[PDB]
C-alpha cells in the first residue's frame, strides 16, 4: 500500500498477497485477485496521462475540436465564461458569447424575481440561434434567489427552454438538496463550485 | 441516442427514442445498415393478431430524417401514414435532429381526416358555418353492435317478438360523430 | 425376504412388509412422505390429516404415485405396485374403493372431502402403476341384472338441477382424472372446433370456451352467470353426463356398449334426452368418441341457437 | 346505488361501432408518441357504460 500511494496515477496496480480482506475503494487489491479466474481478477489502475489525454477531432463540416470529457458531452470547445454578476447579468453579452459558439452561465446575481429573470432568459433566447443553449448561475448563500430561481428553472425547462445546465456558486448543496436539483430540474448537467 | 429534439428553439424529448422503447412483441428490422445514406430501420408490431409495419425510419433528400408513423386499422383496410419530418444537421453536435415544423399540424390533421371523414380533404371551412352531416338509417344490427360494444343489456334495445327495436340515446354519437368532429378542423382553428 | 417398514402419522401406524431389492428405495419414500405429513392434532381431525390407517395408506399410496410415469419405467414402480397390493389386500375386502369410502363415512371419521381424497388416490395410483381396470367386476347389481332378477334403465338429467353445475365437472376431472381425462380434453377441443367451424358462434361465447383452462386454473373460471348461459352450459352438462357414464363403464370392466347392453332402455329429461340417444348408439371404446361428438355437437347447437333466439336481458332491479 | 363497472379488454370493439379510429386508443406506438399511460379507453365508452348504470338503476331500466 505504501508503494501504491507512491505511484497512484501511473497505472501500477498493487496487490496485497497475504491478506484476504476487502477494499471499499478498490484503491488496490487483496489476496483474491492473484487467483481469480473471471475478468474480475484482471484489474488495472488508471494512467491519467493516457486516460485523460487531450485530443483533436473533426466535424463533417471539418471543424476542429479539442476533445476532452467535457467537450465530448457539450459538443463545443472546452471553454466557458463562468457566471459573473455585473458581467454575465446582461442578456446581450450571454447571447453574444453563446452565439460566438461558447458556453456561458447567465448570472443569477442580478435578478430578484422569477418575473425579472424570465424577462432576460427570453431576451437571451430571442438573440441566440435556433437549437442553441445556455445555463444559469445561482448563489447558495442567497436562499431568496434560490427559492424563486430553482422553480423558475424547472417551470421553464418543462416548457422546453434552451437553458440546459445549472451551476451553483458560493457553496456546495447537501446530498438531498443536490439530488433535488438533479432529478427535479430537466438539466443536462449540474455545475458545482 | 440524441436525448433531445428541437422545435423552434425549444427542446423536446426525442420522439424516435420514445417510439422505439422496448416491449414484448415489437420487432425491429434494420436493412442496409452498413451504408449510411440507404439504411432503413423498420418496426413491426402485432396488430389485430398478425404482425405488421407500424414505423419506418429512413433518410430523404437534403438531410431529412423521416419517421413514417403507420396506422393499420383504417376505414378501408388500406393502411394510412403520418409523415414526420426531421432536419438532421451534423454542424450542431449537441442537437443534430430538429423537427420540420412548417405544416406539422396539417400533416396530423390530414391523417385524422382519412380516418374520420368520408369526404375530400378540405380544411377551408368558416368555423361559423353550419356543418351538415349525412342522412343515417339505423340498422337493426348497428344497434346490436353498439349495445354489445358498450355493454348495455337493456331489453328496449334487444329484438323481441312484437316490439320495434329502440336505439340508445348513446347512439346519437355514432350518427353525429362525423358532423361534430369536422368542427375542430378548419384552418382558422389550427390545432395539433 | 420380508423386512418391516412403518407408515406413520400421529397414533396411526401401518406396518408394511418389504421385499429385499426394495427396502432401500422404500425407506427413501417413507422418509420424504413423512416430511409432507401435517402435524397430528386431536384425533387427526384436521382437513389435511388422515383419519385412519386406511386413509394414511391411501395418502402414501398417492404420494408415491405422484412420482411415476406410465410411459417410461421408474424406480418406484417396484414400491407402488407393492403398496397397492397391501392396501388392496389389507383394507379392501375385495369390494370397490367406493364401498370403503362409504364404510369410512358411516362407521369411522366422516369427511366427504377425505373420502373423495381416498378415492382419487386409489384409482389414480392403480392406473399409473400400469395396472388397468379391465376384468368384469362382481357388481352385485350388474350380476343380478345379468341373471334376470333385475333390470336397468339409464335416466339422464337436464338443465336447472343445480346452482353450480360446472362444479360437478370439476370434481370429475379432478378426482377420476385417470379415467375421464380423454373425453374432457376431447370435448374441450371438439367444442373449440365447433366455434371456428361455425359462422357467428364466436359472438355468443363472449368470454371464450376454454374448458381445459378453467379446469386447471380455477382462478380463471368465469362467473356462474357466464357458465350457466346455455351456449356453454348445454354442451358442458352433457360432457358431465358422458363423463359419468365412462367412470361407471370403465370401473365395471365394461365397454361403453357392454354397459349399454345391461339396460332395458334409456331416456333423458329435457336436454338429457340427447345423451341417452347417443349412449345407446355406443359399442366399443374406439367407436365411443364419434358417439361423444354426436352428443355434444347436438347440445352445442341447441345451446348456441336457442340463446340467439331468446337471449337474457337486464332485470329491472 | 354504488355499482361496479369495467373497461373493455381491447378498444377495437367500441372503435368499430362508433367510427372513432383514433390510433391513440388502439395502436400502442401512437399512444406512446402522444405520451399517454397506454392505450386509453374511449372516453365515450365510459360515457355509455356509466349511462347504462344510471339507466338501469335510476330509471328502473325504462329507456324512455
Amino acid at each position: 500500500v505504501l508503494t501504491h500511494r507512491n505511484k497512484d496515477g501511473t497505472g501500477v496496480r498493487v496487490i496485497v498477497a497475504g491478506t484476504l480482506d476487502i477494499n471499499p475503494d478498490d484503491d488496490y487489491g487483496f489476496k483474491q485477485e492473484i487467483f481469480d479466474v473471471t475478468s474480475n481478477g484482471l484489474k488495472k489502475n488508471p494512467n491519467w496521462l493516457e486516460e485523460y489525454h487531450p485530443k483533436l477531432i473533426k466535424n463533417k463540416s471539418g471543424k476542429i475540436f479539442v476533445e476532452t470529457k467535457f467537450s465530448k458531452l457539450i459538443g463545443r470547445p472546452p471553454l466557458l465564461v463562468p457566471g459573473m454578476t455585473p458581467c454575465t447579468v446582461s442578456p446581450d453579452f450571454v447571447a453574444a458569447t453563446t452565439n460566438a459558439g461558447y458556453t456561458i452561465e447567465l448570472a443569477g446575481g442580478g435578478y430578484f424575481s422569477a418575473a425579472g429573470m424570465t424577462a432576460a432568459i427570453d431576451s437571451v433566447v430571442s438573440q441566440i440561434e435556433k437549437g442553441s443553449t445556455f445555463g444559469i448561475n445561482l448563489i447558495y448563500v442567497n436562499p431568496f434567489m434560490l427559492q424563486w430561481g430553482i422553480p423558475l428553472i424547472k417551470e421553464l425547462r418543462s416548457k422546453g427552454y434552451p437553458i440546459q445546465f445549472l451551476t451553483i456558486g458560493a457553496g456546495v448543496p447537501s446530498l438531498e438538496v443536490a439530488s433535488e436539483y438533479i432529478e427535479t430540474l430537466g438539466l443536462k448537467y449540474l455545475g458545482l463550485k | 441516442l440524441c436525448s433531445f429534439i428541437t422545435q423552434d428553439k425549444m427542446f423536446v424529448s426525442n420522439p424516435i427514442r420514445k417510439v422505439f422503447k422496448p416491449s414484448q412483441g415489437m420487432v425491429v428490422e434494420i436493412s442496409n445498415g452498413n451504408t449510411s445514406s440507404k439504411t432503413v430501420v423498420t418496426l413491426s408490431e402485432p396488430v389485430q393478431g398478425e404482425l405488421k409495419p407500424t414505423v419506418i425510419l429512413k433518410l430523404l433528400k437534403e438531410n431529412i430524417i423521416q419517421m413514417e408513423m403507420i396506422e393499420n386499422r383504417t376505414m378501408d383496410g388500406k393502411p394510412v401514414s403520418l409523415p414526420l419530418l426531421y432536419n438532421f444537421n451534423p454542424d450542431n453536435g449537441f442537437a443534430p435532429i430538429s423537427e420540420v415544423m412548417e405544416d406539422r399540424n396539417q400533416r396530423i390533421k390530414e391523417m385524422y381526416w382519412k380516418l374520420w371523414i368520408d369526404e375530400p380533404f378540405n380544411l377551408d371551412f368558416d368555423p361559423r358555418d353550419v356543418i351538415k352531416g349525412k342522412d343515417f338509417e339505423i340498422t337493426a344490427k348497428e344497434v346490436y353492435d353498439f349495445t354489445h360494444a358498450v355493454g348495455n343489456n337493456c331489453e328496449d334495445f334487444v329484438s323481441r317478438p312484437d316490439r320495434t327495436m329502440l336505439a340508445p340515446m348513446d347512439f346519437a354519437i355514432v350518427v353525429g360523430w362525423r358532423a361534430i368532429i369536422k368542427a375542430i378542423f378548419p384552418n382558422t382553428v389550427d390545432g395539433d | 425376504s420380508t423386512r418391516p417398514l412403518t407408515l406413520s402419522h400421529g397414533s396411526l401406524e401401518h406396518v408394511l412388509l418389504v421385499p429385499t431389492a426394495s427396502f432401500f428405495i422404500a425407506s427413501q419414500l417413507q422418509e420424504q412422505f413423512n416430511k409432507i405429513l401435517p402435524e397430528p392434532t386431536e384425533g387427526f381431525a384436521a382437513d389435511d390429516e388422515p383419519t385412519t390407517p386406511a386413509e394414511l395408506v391411501g395418502k402414501f399410496l398417492g404420494y408415491v404415485s405422484s412420482l411415476v410415469e406410465p410411459s417410461k419405467v421408474g424406480q418406484f414402480d417396484q414400491v407402488l405396485n407393492l403398496c397397492l397390493t397391501e392396501f388392496e389386500n389389507c383394507y379392501l375386502e375385495g369390494n370397490d374403493i367406493h364401498a370403503l369410502a362409504a364404510k369410512l363415512l358411516q362407521e369411522n371419521d366422516t369427511t366427504l372431502v377425505k373420502t373423495k381424497e381416498l378415492i382419487k388416490n386409489y384409482i389414480t395410483a392403480r392406473i399409473m402403476a400400469k395396472r388397468p381396470f379391465d376384468k368384469k367386476s362382481n357388481s352385485a347389481l350388474f350380476r343380478a341384472v345379468g341373471e334376470g332378477n333385475a333390470q336397468l334403465v339409464a335416466i339422464f338429467g337436464g338443465q336447472g338441477n343445480t346452482d353450480d353445475y360446472f362444479e360437478e365437472l370439476r370434481d370429475l376431472y379432478q378426482t377420476y382424472h385417470v379415467l375421464v381425462g380423454d373425453l374432457i380434453k376431447f370435448s374441450a377441443e371438439t367444442l373449440s372446433e365447433l366455434i371456428r367451424t361455425t359462422l357467428d358462434a364466436e359472438k355468443v361465447f363472449t368470454q371464450g370456451l376454454n374448458i381445459l383452462e378453467w379446469l386447471e386454473n380455477p382462478s380463471n373460471t368465469p362467473d356462474k352467470d357466464y357458465l350457466l348461459s346455455i351456449p356453454i352450459s348445454c354442451p358442458l352438462i352433457g360432457v358431465i353426463q358422458l363423463a359419468h357414464y365412462v367412470v361407471t363403464a370403465k370401473l365395471l370392466g365394461f365397454t361403453p356398449g357392454e354397459l349399454r347392453s345391461y339396460l332395458k332402455g334409456a331416456t333423458g329429461h329435457s336436454q338429457g334426452l340427447v345423451t341417452a340417444v347417443a349412449i345407446a348408439e355406443t359399442d366399443s371404446w374406439e367407436s365411443f368418441f364419434v358417439s361423444v361428438r354426436k352428443a355434444i355437437t347436438v347440445l352445442f347447437f341447441i345451446g348456441v341457437r336457442c340463446y340467439e333466439a331468446y337471449p337474457n336481458t337486464s332485470l329491472p332491479p | 346505488a354504488v355499482l361496479d363497472s369495467y373497461t373493455p379488454s381491447t378498444n377495437e370493439p367500441y372503435a368499430r361501432v362508433s367510427g372513432d379510429l383514433n390510433p391513440i386508443h388502439v395502436s400502442r406506438h401512437f399512444a406512446s408518441y402522444a405520451n399517454l399511460p397506454g392505450t386509453i379507453t374511449h372516453g365515450m365508452f365510459s360515457s355509455a357504460s356509466v349511462r347504462a348504470l344510471i339507466e338501469n338503476w335510476a330509471a328502473d331500466s325504462v329507456s324512455s
